[PDB]
């Protein structure tokens, strides 16, 4: 068994009002059976894109969510990851930076 | 590679703990239990892929299976059955693809056992006509008033069974056409040249392995228990 | 059901050849086998073909598979009387013990003896133990002949059976005849026998 | 000097329970995917059948999905040989195909995965294990070995149909493996850490570096490559500082993309 890391990172430069792209990236995981979740201000975020599962070199999985944002002075957006490594679900929010 | 069963033909009662068995010397890892019903292939029951394991097959209600060993590998019916009447075949494997299959045993699953009986043997002896019109002679066996049909007839000259010049009845005809668990009958020839019978010193024999009751079975009737038995007729040459 | 076979019996003169069939839906096809089995008996093999076109033999039983046509066919060259068996096809889905075998049904061959030289008769058998009693005996006929069942039925007449004298390559039908009510005579009077028929005595 | 790689995963949970999904990558880029849902292999590229005409394609594709089906029984058969040496869940991967070299060269591979863990591969004519392999895999080998049908299967798949098809999709795929996409950069902070961020280039090779000057801050840090969905990528660079020392602090960028103009973002 082996713990997801999880990273939140925008596509394009982040400008308040203007229109993105919020990609989660979560890996080194194994099983492969993982529920992810894009949140908005805690609420989950409906229209949430998935690419297809893979792994790496040290057979360990990862898997890219995606989903369009926009974001705001006030508006924060996080992943939720859980996983049968982990006791609870982990959540990383965005950084305001990546 | 070679593999043997046992009982080769059995007869049962509806309830009855019923086991058949199956051993190989092959050092074979794999065995496997399969039925052949008039109508169907043979269809798989259980198998093992080593002592201790045992795995469902196709159609495996109704029976148990064990793998005590890698030598023997057995099914048991733990209540038997009418539907459970079939030939079961058992067969053996190593990591390839064939398997070596067994010889067959017969089981048949009764209502009841009451009109169980085994036969009554005579031997004909071959026509003076025959003799002289043919220069062959045609002995003639009979077993008669024996149920149920489950009988092996065999022929023997001089404690060695012949298998060349004899036909046996393909299916036992009835007795009382009419009834229901009526008694059968069934005819044997055994043909040999006219000087080998005329020989004194050749005795032949015609013998009828009766299949019927175990000795754990329980027999609530006044006659004789009609259990799994040989009955014969005897005769020698003469010229 | 994923192994069919034609025909479902059929009857042939000794001498003749003769065509069995094998299609097949199993998915994969490794290995394709043929069986024999003699009434009583179990399984004689007597090929295995696992070629994408692949032919054997094996004396006078040839064989074929086609696995893009999914489909076998065996051919008996010149059957003998010993062929009377039923023929089973059996499909190995993979080529290791991992594999199940898919079983046919079987197609029954049923073969007609040539009796070269009939001499028709009605012999009486006497007891051993009890001379009393007896067996009427009616041998020697050709295959045209059909022995029927009893008019009575305290009268037992068998089918008719034929035997094989290996060691002098004679074959000779015989059924027969009993009842504890009757003379050999009158015992074969309900079949069509020769006209010609030996009655002793 | 390509690399191409058959992904396979499959989850077994119970007896009667499991699923296998497969990917197809060509360097970076994802050209099939095989979902369990689907019954046929889906192409992520116009150009992912190759040179290979639509009757060849399908008489392979047809040899996976028979093989899709076959893989799962035999498994669920090896573990009943096994057991109770081993059970459920039960998590099987395979990575194949080959890398290819200049001229006629390239090597092919088949490794398998018992668990997240190297435990077989295919080499020569046969199976075997690898070293570390628990030592009960050896009746498993054995038997997949017996199969001498699925041997000469996996010998000709290995060493001529991927190599073969290979070349057709380098050569029917130029355009999208040659591609040359442009990076943005911005930067931010979080003892300060400033962050130059980098997105949207391709290829994979890339060069971050913070500046004094004309003198590279040794102190940065690189991060790792995170994909972006429209197959580019992402990377930042960190570099710790003192509390109003950003004054004259560069990021400098430099992409094949780019040529000779390179990216500097000035604090
Ligand atoms: C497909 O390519 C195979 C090799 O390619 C590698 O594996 C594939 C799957 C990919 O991973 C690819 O990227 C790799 O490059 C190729 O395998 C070769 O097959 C031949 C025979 O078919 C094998 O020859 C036999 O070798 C044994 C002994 O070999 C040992 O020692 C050598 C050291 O030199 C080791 O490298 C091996 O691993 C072995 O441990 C011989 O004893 C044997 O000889 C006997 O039989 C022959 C007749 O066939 C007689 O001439 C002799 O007198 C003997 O009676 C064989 O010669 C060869 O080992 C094997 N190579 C490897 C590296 O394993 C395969 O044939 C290709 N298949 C097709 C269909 O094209
Ligand atoms: C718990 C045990 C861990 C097991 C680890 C083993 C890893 C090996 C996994 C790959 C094995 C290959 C799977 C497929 C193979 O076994 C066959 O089932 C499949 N190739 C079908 O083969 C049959 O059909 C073929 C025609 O396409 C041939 O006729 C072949 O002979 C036949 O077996
Ligand atoms: C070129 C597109 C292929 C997509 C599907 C590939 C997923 C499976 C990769 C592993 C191949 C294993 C080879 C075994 C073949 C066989 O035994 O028939
Ligand atoms: C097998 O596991 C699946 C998913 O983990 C579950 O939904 C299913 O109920 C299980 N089946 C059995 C027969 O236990
Ligand atoms: C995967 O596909 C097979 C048939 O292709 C199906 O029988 C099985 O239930 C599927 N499993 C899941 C979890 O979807």
């Amino acid at each position: 068994q082996k713990t997801p890391q999880i990273q939140v990172y925008s596509r394009h430069p982040p400008e308040n009002g203007k229109p993105n792209i919020l990609n989660c990236y979560v890996t080194q995981f194994h099983p492969p059976h993982i529920e992810i979740q894009m949140l908005k201000n805690g609420k989950k975020i409906p229209k949430v894109e998935m690419s297809d599962m893979s792994f790496s070199k040290d057979w360990s999985f990862y898997i890219l969510a995606h989903t369009e944002f926009t974001p705001t002075e006030t508006d924060t957006y996080a992943c939720r990851v859980k996983h049968a490594s982990m006791a609870e679900p982990k959540t990383v929010y965005w950084d305001r930076d990546m | 590679a070679a593999v043997t069963q046992s009982p080769r033909n059995k007869v049962a009662v509806t309830g009855g703990k019923v086991t058949l068995s199956c051993n190989q010397t092959n050092n074979h890892n794999n065995m496997y239990w399969y039925r052949q019903d008039t109508g169907h292939g043979l269809r798989l029951i259980h198998y093992s892929y080593g002592a201790g394991s045992t795995e469902k097959g196709d159609i495996p209600d109704g029976y148990k299976a064990s793998r005590p060993s890698q030598e023997n590998f057995s099914l048991i019916l733990e209540l038997a059955t009418p539907s459970q009447t079939s030939v079961y075949f058992c067969a053996s494997g190593d990591e390839g693809y064939t398997q070596y299959f067994g010889p067959g045993t017969r089981l048949l699953v009764l209502e009841d056992l009451r009109n169980v009986t085994p036969p009554k043997v005579s031997l004909f002896e071959p026509s003076k006509a025959e003799i002289s019109h043919t220069q062959k002679a045609t002995l003639v066996c009979l077993a008669t008033g024996f149920y149920p049909d489950h009988v092996e007839l065999s022929w023997w000259v001089n404690g060695k069974e012949v298998h060349s010049g004899v036909c046996t009845d393909p299916q036992p005809l009835k007795e009382q056409p009419a009834l229901n668990d009526s008694r059968y009958s069934l005819s044997s020839r055994l043909r040999v040249s006219a000087t080998f019978w005329q020989n004194p010193r050749n005795h032949f024999r015609c013998q009828v392995q009766f299949y019927g009751l175990s000795e754990n079975d329980e027999w609530t009737q006044d006659r004789a228990k009609p259990v799994t038995q040989i009955v014969s007729a005897e005769a020698w040459g003469r010229a | 059901t994923q192994v069919e076979q034609s025909p479902q019996s059929l009857v042939v003169r000794q001498g003749e050849n003769c065509v069995l069939q094998c299609n097949y839906s199993v998915t994969p096809d490794n290995h394709l086998r043929w069986f024999k089995q003699d009434t009583g008996k179990g399984l004689v093999s007597l090929t295995v073909l696992v070629d994408q076109k692949d032919k054997t033999s094996n004396g006078r039983y040839s064989a074929t598979l086609d696995k893009d046509a999914k489909h076998s066919t065996l051919h008996i060259t010149a059957t003998l009387l010993d062929d009377t068996a039923t023929y089973i096809c059996v499909v190995g889905d993979r080529g290791s013990a991992l594999g199940r075998l898919h079983f046919g049904a079987g197609t029954q061959l049923i073969v007609i003896p040539d009796i070269q030289n009939p001499d028709p008769a009605v012999y009486q058998l006497r007891d051993s133990k009890s001379s009393d009693k007896s067996v009427c005996l009616f041998t020697d006929f050709d295959s045209q002949t059909n022995v029927s069942q009893s008019k009575d039925s305290d009268v037992y007449i068998t089918d008719k059976c034929v035997l094989d004298m290996r060691s002098m390559d004679f074959k000779s039908n015989s059924a027969v005849a009993w009842s504890n009510k009757f003379a050999c005579a009158n015992a074969f009077n309900n079949s069509i026998i020769p006209e010609d028929t030996f009655f002793p005595s | 000097n390509y690399t191409f790689r058959c992904l396979q995963m499959s989850s077994f949970a119970n007896r009667s329970w499991s699923r296998t999904d497969s990917v197809v990558w060509l360097g970076d880029l994802q050209t099939h995917r095989w979902s369990n849902d689907s019954a046929t292999i889906s192409f992520t590229k116009p150009w992912s059948q190759g040179k290979l005409s639509n009757q060849q394609w399908e008489k392979l594709q047809h040899m996976f999905q028979v093989y899709r089906v076959s893989f799962t029984r035999d498994i669920q058969e090896l573990v009943k040989m096994m057991s109770p040496k081993e059970d459920y869940p039960i998590e099987i991967q395979l990575s194949a195909g080959c890398e290819m070299y200049p001229g006629n060269a390239s090597e092919s591979f088949l490794h398998v995965a018992f668990q997240g863990k190297y435990v077989v591969r295919f080499w020569g004519t046969s199976w075997q294990t690898v070293p570390g392999a628990p030592s009960w895999l050896d009746l498993p080998i054995k038997v997949l070995n017996a199969d001498q049908g699925t041997s000469a299967t996996v010998q000709m798949l290995l060493n001529d149909t991927c190599p073969l098809f290979v070349r057709g999709l380098l050569e029917a795929g130029k355009s999208d493996l040659e591609k040359q996409e442009k990076p943005v950069a911005w930067l931010s902070s979080v003892h300060r850490q400033l962050v130059c961020h980098v997105s949207g280039f391709y290829p994979k090779p890339v060069w971050v570096m913070w500046m004094r000057g004309d003198q590279e801050q040794q102190g940065t840090h690189r991060g790792d490559f995170l994909p972006n969905a429209d197959e580019t990528w992402y990377l930042q660079a960190t570099l710790d500082v003192e509390a109003g020392e950003e004054a004259g602090l560069a990021c400098r960028v430099k992409h094949s993309s780019l040529g000779g103009q390179d990216i500097i973002l000035y604090w």
